[PDB]
């Protein structure tokens, strides 16, 4: 048996190609998805879920977004610049990046792809727990945009996980191998990979010829996602909350809170329906927050941003030296791509194409990988 | 009048009252073992351990309770349904109050 596993930033997931048929494979928690988190306590280390819904009483200690920092230097202009966006300690050691956190009574360092191999570990355990036996063969995907340092780096995370890493296959071209798109008849395929999640956006092209694939160009933002989107909607409803009440609800860390999470989860309503309703009693000094948003309202406070996506899009084209028409398949990856509208700009630039989305955009990565894996075995 | 419907939702805000219950047994735990930790049966450097150990559990029931929060903040209440928004404001408010607790807690110890 062999796995297919997409090693996310934020979040992993893992599948098996059997019966004829992918199955991702839910986590001890029965979630599909496993958060890229390992925490350090006074007495365990936790993986997955376990790791991210302590992040708030241990936030220093809580590693993630070690993707990030995976097969680079310290000195990497990416690693000085997302660094301020983690709330852990990241250190210089020989000239490559070392998280720093207290494992109880010592104070321990990781290379990242030691926290690479701990979350794969916990992928190949939540494989062997569905299965009912041991897992060893795996492909592992990898960003289009990945160095030599960087695959080499994520091959032996694996390795060390315990595992016989088959091939790192980019998560682009995995995508591809989802929608059987290396399968097709004739000649030479332009397909655009759109990636957006809760955090990253990755633009790829490839060609692909007799099931041969080339990546061509990449483009995107390393910080761009569903994160932002919940923001626009935030501000939106503080705003909302000052004109009136006349009352300012943005220090207090446990108003803010229960706001942003009842406006990630409206905007997912909004993806499916066409408004979304919110009731938070008591948010602020004892007032009730009662409250709606149409989905035209929310695109418009995101309309820049959603507009924007378009602007990696037709770098991607330049670099790989294509015209939009020359672009044969168009293939949606990341959470944020369930958006109406970000489908809707998407469709309408490349002059209503028709978007490859029918595989849950969270799941095709991990999807193609077990495809390839089992090909592979 | 009453309807069939108001039951589910009043089923689940006993459940989630249950629950308060017992992360408020947690802070309960939390003050009787803080006392005797605060009266010097030990060395100063390894009651401040001690204290340290008492602040992550304030953290761990603090985040219980804003758990809690977040489930309830996904219902809605018909206006009709005043039991239920009874209810529901009650437990919040009452989160809130044990949420104070624990604030004068964990300001107090382990800084
Ligand atoms: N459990 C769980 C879980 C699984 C996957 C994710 C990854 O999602 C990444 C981004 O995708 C966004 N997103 C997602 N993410 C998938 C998802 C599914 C179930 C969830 N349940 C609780 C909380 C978040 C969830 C996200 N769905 C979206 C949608 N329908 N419309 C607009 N955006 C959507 C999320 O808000 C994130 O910003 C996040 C959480």
């Amino acid at each position: 048996p062999a796995v297919g596993i997409d090693l996310g930033t934020t979040y992993s997931c893992v599948g098996v190609f059997q019966h004829g048929k992918v199955e991702i494979i839910a986590n001890d928690q029965g979630n599909r998805t496993t958060p890229s988190y390992v925490a350090f306590t006074d007495t365990e280390r936790l993986i997955g879920d376990a790791a991210k819904n302590q992040v708030a009483m241990n936030p220093t200690n809580t590693v993630f977004d070690a993707k990030r920092l995976i097969g680079r230097r310290f000195d990497d202009a990416v690693v000085q610049s997302d660094m301020k966006h983690w709330p852990f300690m990241v250190v210089n050691d020989a000239g490559r990046p070392k998280v720093q956190v207290e494992y109880k009574g010592e104070t321990k360092s990781f290379y990242p792809e030691e926290v690479s191999s701990m979350v794969l570990t916990k992928m190949k355990e939540i494989a062997e727990a569905y299965l009912g036996k041991t897992v060893t063969n795996a492909v592992v995907t990898v960003p289009a945009y990945f160095n030599d340092s960087q695959r080499q780096a994520t091959k032996d995370a694996g390795t060390i996980a315990g595992l016989n890493v088959l091939r790192i296959i980019n998560e682009p071209t995995a995508a591809a191998i989802a929608y059987g798109l290396d399968k097709k008849v004739g000649a030479e395929r332009n397909v655009l990979i759109f990636d957006l999640g809760g955090g990253t956006f990755d633009v790829s092209i490839l060609t692909i010829e007799d099931g041969i694939f080339e990546v061509k160009s990449t483009a995107g933002d390393t910080h761009l996602g569903g994160e932002d989107f919940d923001n626009r909607m935030v501000n939106h409803f503080i705003a909302e909350f000052k004109r009136k009440h006349k009352k300012d609800i943005s220090e207090n860390k446990r108003a803010v809170r229960r706001l942003r999470t009842a406006c990630e989860r409206a905007k997912r309503t909004l993806s499916s329906s066409t408004q979304a309703s919110i009731e938070i009693d008591s948010l602020y000094e004892g007032i009730d927050f009662y409250t709606s948003i149409t989905r035209a309202r929310f695109e418009e406070l995101n309309a820049d941003l959603f507009r924007g996506t378009l602007d990696p899009v037709e770098k991607a084209l330049r670099d790989a030296k294509l015209d939009k028409s020359q672009i044969h398949d168009i293939v949606l990856v990341g959470g944020s791509t369930r958006i109406p509208k970000i489908q809707k700009l998407l469709q309408d630039f490349f002059n209503g194409k028709e978007l490859n989305k029918s595989i849950n955009p969270d799941e095709a990565v991990a999807y193609g990988a077990a495809v390839q894996a089992a090909i592979l075995s | 009048g009453n309807s069939p419907q108001e039951e589910v939702e009043l089923k689940k805000l006993k459940h989630l009252e249950k629950s308060v219950e017992k992360i408020a047994d947690q802070l309960e735990e939390l003050n009787k073992e803080l006392t005797g930790i605060q009266q010097g049966f030990l060395p100063k450097d390894l009651q401040a351990e001690a204290l340290c150990k008492l602040d992550r559990r304030v953290k761990a029931t603090i985040e219980q309770f804003m758990k809690i929060l977040e489930e309830i903040d996904t219902l809605i209440l018909p206006e009709n349904f005043k039991d239920s928004r009874l209810k529901r404001k009650g437990l919040v408010k009452k989160v809130q109050a044990f949420l104070a607790e624990c604030d004068t807690v964990e300001q107090n110890i382990c800084q």
